[PDB]
């Protein structure tokens, strides 16, 4: 035959499967392979295979639009009955893969297929009884995942009367298959599979749910099950919307039909290809990353790149970046642990934009975790062993601190929380781990994370006429934990309104229908940072550092505040070495002791009563 | 734990089999030392050289400037540190009655005086120790507590500092609070 | 190979529920009830075909008939086979299947009695055509499925045997257990045209919005602050998304406070009676799953599927709370996120799902005492808690005055509904023509113009200055007045907001805050 | 990694590192077994 496919035996399935038609359609595709080309004349697909076996792959991806237009034909009786075809193709591809390199068995036994830009997309909800054994396009959202599981591909059986190992019989992945024949003794007795023999490949079943906002009003989402097999698992995790091309068919196992009631018949969908609907860098990156970080100015340069949807608050913005950048650890003798995190506290009116910059602080680290002392929340703060509703097996799960190791923990409404909440914060924030013991388990988990809260004052308005300790409902051994915390007051004054108001209604009018670094790269510049900048200190800067001390401790004493104590040394010199990592230096300058001394002297008299802070503001002007 | 093992299968989708691993060795990182897993065996060698540091005449200067020698004063809490670790003598009575041996120590002070390093050193640094607070830490009681078997539903300690200490040293943080 | 459908309708008269019998199994009757539960669709085996065993025959077009059959004797004398085959599942039919539950109409429950509920049948492409919480009337066939449920039961259950007589000689008993069900052939819901002119005329009228406000509540004397809240309340703003992925709310909340011997309560009778998609409920009448969803996993015939809640029904409308101030904790949680994320998140039974919460709350506070002390603030006279009291953009506070003409007023009011009942009403307009102004206004989308972003600036600067009360003043105000001010806008049938729409806002926003007495 | 078990490593050596969170109670297996034969009291054993 030659193109005379056209002509039609009997039903597509029967027409497909017949010898000769399949040789036709297997050399017609080896042709497709072989010769398409584009108009700019290099061999896109050559270059496909070339790098498959560079990389030592296992599947091809081809494009639907290409194969649409060559061969519309093949096309369609793809569209319609794709199975045969996938395994005519997946042995066409063995051949070019044996034609290119040599020997490519020797590794990999199947190359899959991926088909590509489907014309047609459905939703959850449109699938009929029309498109079963079929070819579909659809989108949704990842709600469960299973494990992965090993399935039957070559097995070999064991007889029980000879000892025999019958070779390897091929499993087609609809049902379990089975032998009756015996070479040696050709009996018929009982056989069992070898396991130690076996081939196996990998299995997994996901449940896709429709993204909330397609839903028309008044209907509720549906959703299906997927089956993904060999290299498709472990690729789409809970939480991502996802487009899956797969063949839509019936569970025609099901279990069996004397059940009563209509004979009704349950679906799902077995996926092909699977795609989306980072923090590494390189050499080419890195260039870059010296380049900026050479130039003066780059720590206001950094400052004012964060948050970018709030007007004002420096202040915070700074704060902020100190504690994303971070100190450095240290450890004396392996006896004496000095920890390198910064925490921030966040203590504002209500309409401060506080949530928004948790918000941000979340999309812009590569280990954030979202807490809150009120409302629904995907993880609480207490570890605690608890089932698993679908594997139905114990397990232990630590909190927030704990699952945020290296990394750093949000917490919303800091005010609102309770005893259990409490007695875990504080744990973690003084011994930087959590114990339990728990359903004959007893253990300690590492809790080094940095941490960053909001919260309110007593009577939702701050009174600046006490002190602190006195506006919010916690307590000493858990405020001072913190080393830079921050005051919002909602003080009324008249450009402030116009400024912030101004930025309001534009950015409300722009998102009607109808100088700082890109994000992007400072995502990869703070890892970077992080992984590779441990800056020391040098010993000529003592003097300086003892003589500003002495002279906080003095006036502190003689004006009656809350003590200074060595607390806010120890604080100076981390944010002067998250200040130092800012530069990519190797080394702290005096430039970056002034900047923490500055940062904890305003943070320090910001937070005592009027009168004190008034007479402190003017011992202090030096800074 | 890190553990050498093969992976393999059983039988309990449509050709679907369950993992599992037949253990070849296991090797422990050295877990929760308590009374029950103690040892008391000493090598010569040990035994000697601990013989020999006894009869140091500048054995009690050198012990008390062994504890947190990063931190500057507070000789006199020291060497209370000292004698805590020490511990005195227990003695039993013909009548039943017990003499206590151990030592307990109170520490007053303002804030920043260095007096939770202290406390976390002392766990760090004995054999047998838990560092809490009062109330307990995160999932894990202060005292004893008693709870029935998730599946045969009859009693056994679920935990306690308290008594998961025994035979060592309990550091209480904030005692006014409990 | 078609499958053809017949579908009548328009019988000449409509059965309740709660009046269906025995007698008329199998005939073709009409029925009415409110949907409260969907399933998926699926494919239902129609006409199976088999593979002999004895022999390779192949029959074909088996029909089922409510229930998996099998062929009853070979086709042909080559074979004596009988009772042994295989289906094949490769060269049948089927056709699309749903399952869906209804329930009493609320005025059709008789005294002292719970509602009813019967189970109704979709095939072909009626199916994924009623939805949950709607009023369709059905017409099919009245027919009867095993009920293995009924053993238990007082009386004597038909058995069936077989006769033994005529048998040559030298168990099979079955029980006849049943329950009646409806397979439905034709559903409609029961809630243009020359009216074009009709809707013309109205809105070229000058002062509609007087008419508007007026007939809203007609049977509630006074309270136009209320009344021009529950309007731009029917009439919302419009949802926006920034660039970077943040989305901004075009909702309106309302809450009126007041003790329980007011009129608070009406409002909200009078909107469910008229909103179109409103569901009223009380503070301890409810329950977590009673909002928000549930999840139904004994789906007999597969996977699970899951129940609407208050809160889902009403998705794109308006809820009434009565009694609000006697919610749990848990529920305020479900409520707050209602209303930060227009989503519900569902943990049970190891299922997880995500549902739209678009909603409109419309809440009716006590004061916390019982009486409203006017020497306290808002925040002191109530019981909420402050992230959903930070969500409610406007508070109406109804107080009592004595004085000689508004009682009087007030109790000729009272009198004349009681002595000429529905005469007393004379409202500017109808229902229905309520119902198609806003349906037809809630589709403009209205914008700001530069002249209004200035006027909108000053007017927030104004109202912040002269804060400096019930409640302090923050930018959540400004977003409010936008809110409001396009809501005007929309309701006013125009493009475009005018700075005297924007002055309509701030003026009722501002009226709304009453001020604290202090002694001396 | 224990996410990084898959087809290809199925009846090889593998090395592990993770936290123990559950041990059973002991059970008991056999390593020889006596057995006779109820009807004619046939004898023989097994080793395992
Ligand atoms: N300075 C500001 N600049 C821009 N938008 C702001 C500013 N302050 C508040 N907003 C906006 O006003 C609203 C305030 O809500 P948000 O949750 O951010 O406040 P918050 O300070 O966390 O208060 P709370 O949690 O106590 O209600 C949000 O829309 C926020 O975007
Ligand atoms: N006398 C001291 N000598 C050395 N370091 C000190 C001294 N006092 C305080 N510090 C420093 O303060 C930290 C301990 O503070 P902290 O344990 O919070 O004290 P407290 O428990 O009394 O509040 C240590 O990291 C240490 O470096
Ligand atoms: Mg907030
Ligand atoms: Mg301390
Ligand atoms: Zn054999
Ligand atoms: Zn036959
Ligand atoms: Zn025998």
């Amino acid at each position: 035959l030659e193109s005379l496919s056209n002509v039609k035996a009997n039903s597509y399935s029967e027409w497909i499967t017949q010898p000769n038609v399949s040789r036709t359609i297997a050399r017609e595709l080896k042709s497709f392979l072989l010769e398409y080309t584009d108009e700019t004349g290099r061999s896109v697909y050559g270059a496909r295979i070339r790098t498959l076996g560079e990389m030592n792959s296992e599947s091809l991806e081809v494009n639907y639009r290409h194969l649409a237009e060559s061969k519309a034909i093949l096309a369609l009786f793809l569209a319609k009955c794709p199975e045969e075809m996938l395994k005519i193709f997946d042995l066409v591809a063995m051949e070019a893969t044996e034609l290119h390199y040599p020997d490519y068995a020797r590794i990999h036994s199947e190359i899959h297929v991926r088909i590509s830009d489907f014309p047609t997309i459905y939703s959850l909800r449109e699938l009929r009884e029309s498109n079963l054994s079929s070819l579909v396009r659809v989108t949704g959202v990842v709600t469960r995942r299973t494990g992965v599981f090993p399935q039957l591909k070559y097995v070999k059986f064991n007889c029980l009367k000879c000892g025999s190992i019958l070779g390897p019989f091929f499993q087609d992945s609809n049902e379990e298959i089975r032998i009756s024949f015996c070479t040696n003794c050709k009996s018929k007795g009982p056989f069992r599979v070898n396991g130690e023999k076996t081939v196996y490949r990998n299995y997994q079943r996901v449940t896709l749910q429709e993204a909330p906002g397609t839903v028309p009003p008044g209907r509720l989402p549906r959703h299906r099950e997927v089956i993904l097999l060999a290299d498709l698992v472990d690729v789409s995790k809970p939480g991502e919307e996802v487009e899956v091309t797969g063949i839509y068919k019936n569970n025609y196992d099901g279990n069996l039909n004397a059940k009563n009631g209509f004979p009704v018949f349950a679906t799902i969908i077995e996926a092909n290809s699977i795609k989306r609907r980072v923090f590494s860098w390189t050499e080419e990156e890195e260039r870059e990353f010296r380049k900026i970080s050479r130039d003066r100015g780059i720590i206001d340069k950094i400052i004012s790149s964060m948050a970018p949807s709030i007007y004002g608050h420096r202040d915070i913005k700074t704060a902020v970046a100190c504690s994303l950048f971070g100190g450095v650890p240290k450890n004396v003798n392996g006896k004496h642990s000095i920890r390198g995190d910064i925490n921030v506290l966040l203590l504002g009116d209500p309409g401060t934009a506080k949530s928004q910059i948790l918000k941000y602080v979340e999309k812009t680290a590569h280990r954030a975790v979202f807490a809150t002392g009120q409302g629904a929340s995907a993880v609480g703060l207490t570890a605690s062993v608890r089932k698993d509703p679908i594997t139905k097996e114990w397990t232990l799960e630590g909190g927030a601190l704990v699952l945020a190791d290296k990394g750093v923990c949000l917490i919303d409404e800091f005010d609102k929380m309770n005893d259990q909440d409490r007695t875990s914060i504080h744990e973690a924030m003084e011994q930087q781990s959590i114990s339990i013991s728990k359903a004959g388990i007893v253990t300690t988990l590492q809790a080094r994370c940095s941490i960053i809260a909001a919260a309110n004052p007593n009577g939702g308005r701050y009174n600046s006429t006490l002190p602190l300790a006195q506006n919010v409902s916690l307590t000493e051994p858990i405020l001072s934990r913190f080393d830079i915390l921050c005051v919002v007051r909602d003080l009324v004054d008249e450009e402030a309104d116009e400024r912030l108001a101004t930025f309001v209604v534009d950015s409300h009018v722009r998102s009607h229908p109808e100088s700082p670094i890109p994000q992007e790269l400072l995502m990869k510049y703070i890892h970077y940072a992080r992984t590779k900048i441990y800056p020391k200190l040098h010993q000529m800067d003592m003097d300086k550092v003892s003589r500003v001390y002495a002279d906080l401790r003095r006036e502190s004493i003689s004006t009656g505040s809350f003590p200074i104590t060595v607390r806010h040394l120890e604080s100076i010199l981390r944010i002067a070495e998250s200040f130092a990592k800012m530069r990519l230096s190797e080394f702290v300058s005096s430039y970056d002791l002034d900047r923490a001394i500055k940062v904890v002297v305003d943070s320090f008299v910001d937070a005592q009563k009027v009168s004190v802070r008034r007479q402190l503001r003017r011992s202090f002007a030096i800074y | 734990v890190t553990i050498v093992g093969i992976y393999s299968i059983y039988n309990s989708g449509v050709a679907i089999r369950t993992p599992y691993i037949k253990i070849l060795g296991i090797q422990s990182d050295v877990e929760t030392s308590s009374i029950w897993n103690s040892v008391t065996m000493f090598t010569e060698e040990e035994e000697e050289e601990f013989l020999q540091l006894s009869r140091n005449p500048k054995l009690y200067e050198i012990l008390t400037n062994s504890i947190a020698p990063s931190i500057f004063g507070n000789e006199d809490i020291k060497k209370a540190i000292v004698c805590l670790l020490m511990g005195g003598s227990k003695k039993i009575l013909p009548d039943g009655m017990r003499l206590r041996g151990d030592i307990n120590v109170l520490l007053l002070g303002d804030p920043g005086t260095a007096k939770s390093q202290l406390l976390k050193f002392v766990e760090k640094v004995s054999p047998i120790a838990v560092y809490t607070s009062g109330k307990g830490s995160s999932a894990a009681g202060l005292t004893a507590s008693v709870q029935r078997d998730p599946m045969t539903r009859e009693f056994y300690l679920e935990g306690g500092a308290m008594v998961l200490a025994d035979g060592g040293v309990v550091c209480i943080d904030e005692f006014d609070k409990m | 190979e078609r499958v053809f459908q017949i579908s009548f309708f328009n019988l000449p008269t409509v059965h309740r529920i709660r009046d269906i019998r025995s007698e008329k199994i199998g005939s073709l009757l009409s029925i009415s009830g409110t949907v409260t539960r969907t399933s998926e669709v699926r494919p239902e085996l129609y006409k199976a075909s088999f593979t002999c065993d004895m022999c390779r025959a192949i029959v074909d077009n088996v029909e089922q008939s409510f229930k998996y059959t099998e062929p009853t004797f070979c086709p042909n004398p080559s074979c004596e086979n009988r009772a042994f085959w295989t289906l094949n599942v490769t060269r049948s039919r089927f056709l699309d299947w749903q399952k869906v539950r209804i329930q009493e109409n609320a005025n059709e429950i008789p005294t002292g009695s719970m509602p009813r509920t019967l189970d109704v049948i979709l095939r072909g492409d009626s199916v994924e055509r009623a939805k949950p919480g709607d009023r369709c009337k059905f017409t099919g066939v009245e027919i009867v499925v095993p009920d293995v449920t009924q053993l238990g039961l007082p009386g004597v259950k038909p058995s069936s045997t077989l006769d033994t007589r005529g048998i040559s000689k030298t168990l099979g008993v079955r029980d006849l257990t049943y329950k009646i069900s409806f397979l439905a052939c034709h559903v409609i819901s029961i809630g243009s045209s020359d009216e074009i002119n009709e809707l013309k005329e109205m809105v070229k009228d000058e002062h509609i919005y007087d008419k508007l406000v007026r007939s809203i509540a007609p049977a509630v004397f006074g309270h136009e602050a209320v009344k021009k809240g529950i309007l731009l309340q029917m009439l919302g703003g419009v949802h926006k998304s920034t660039v970077e992925g943040i989305k901004l709310r075009g909702d309106i909340n309302i809450c009126v406070v007041g003790d329980p011997s007011t009129s608070k309560s009406q409002f909200l009778k009078y909107v469910v009676g008229f909103a179109p998609r409103s569901v009223y409920t009380s503070g301890k009448a409810s329950s977590a799953a009673g909002l928000t969803a549930a999840v139904v996993r004994d789906e007999e015939g597969g996977d699970y599927t899951i129940e609407a809640g208050a809160l889902m029904l009403a998705d794109n409308g308006i809820c009434c709370i009565d009694e609000f101030d006697k919610m749990d904790i848990s529920d305020q949680v479900a409520i707050h996120e209602a209303m930060e994320q227009q989503t519900i998140s569902i943990a049970k039974a190891g299922i997880h799902a995500t549902l739209n919460a678009r909603t409109s709350i419309l809440a009716a506070a006590n004061p916390v005492g019982g009486r409203y002390n006017r020497k306290l603030s808002l925040r002191g006279n109530l019981n909420m808690t402050a992230p959903i009291m930070s969500r409610f953009d406007l508070f109406f506070v109804i107080l009592d005055d004595c004085n000689e003409k508004i009682d009087t007023e007030l109790a000729s009011h009272i009198v004349d509904l009681h002595m000429k009942r529905d005469e007393a009403i004379e409202p500017p307009f109808s229902a229905e023509q309520l119902r198609r102004y806003i349906k037809y206004a809630r589709t403009f989308k209205p914008i700001l113009t530069k002249e209004a972003r200035s006027y909108l600036v000053e007017k927030y600067k104004e109202l912040r200055k002269d804060d400096a009360s019930s409640y302090r003043i923050t930018v959540r105000q400004l977003e409010s007045m936008i809110r409001l001010s396009e809501a005007i806008a929309r309701a006013n049938c125009v493009d475009e907001i005018t700075p005297s729409f924007i002055a309509e806002a701030y003026d009722l926003l501002r009226q709304s805050i009453i001020r604290v007495d202090v002694d001396d | 990694p224990l996410r990084d078990l898959d087809s290809e490593h199925v009846s090889k050596i593998v090395r592990l590192s993770g936290i123990i969170i559950s041990t059973s109670v002991l059970s008991s297996r056999a390593t020889y077994l006596s057995i006779m034969c109820r009807n004619c009291r046939h004898t023989t054993s097994i080793t395992i």
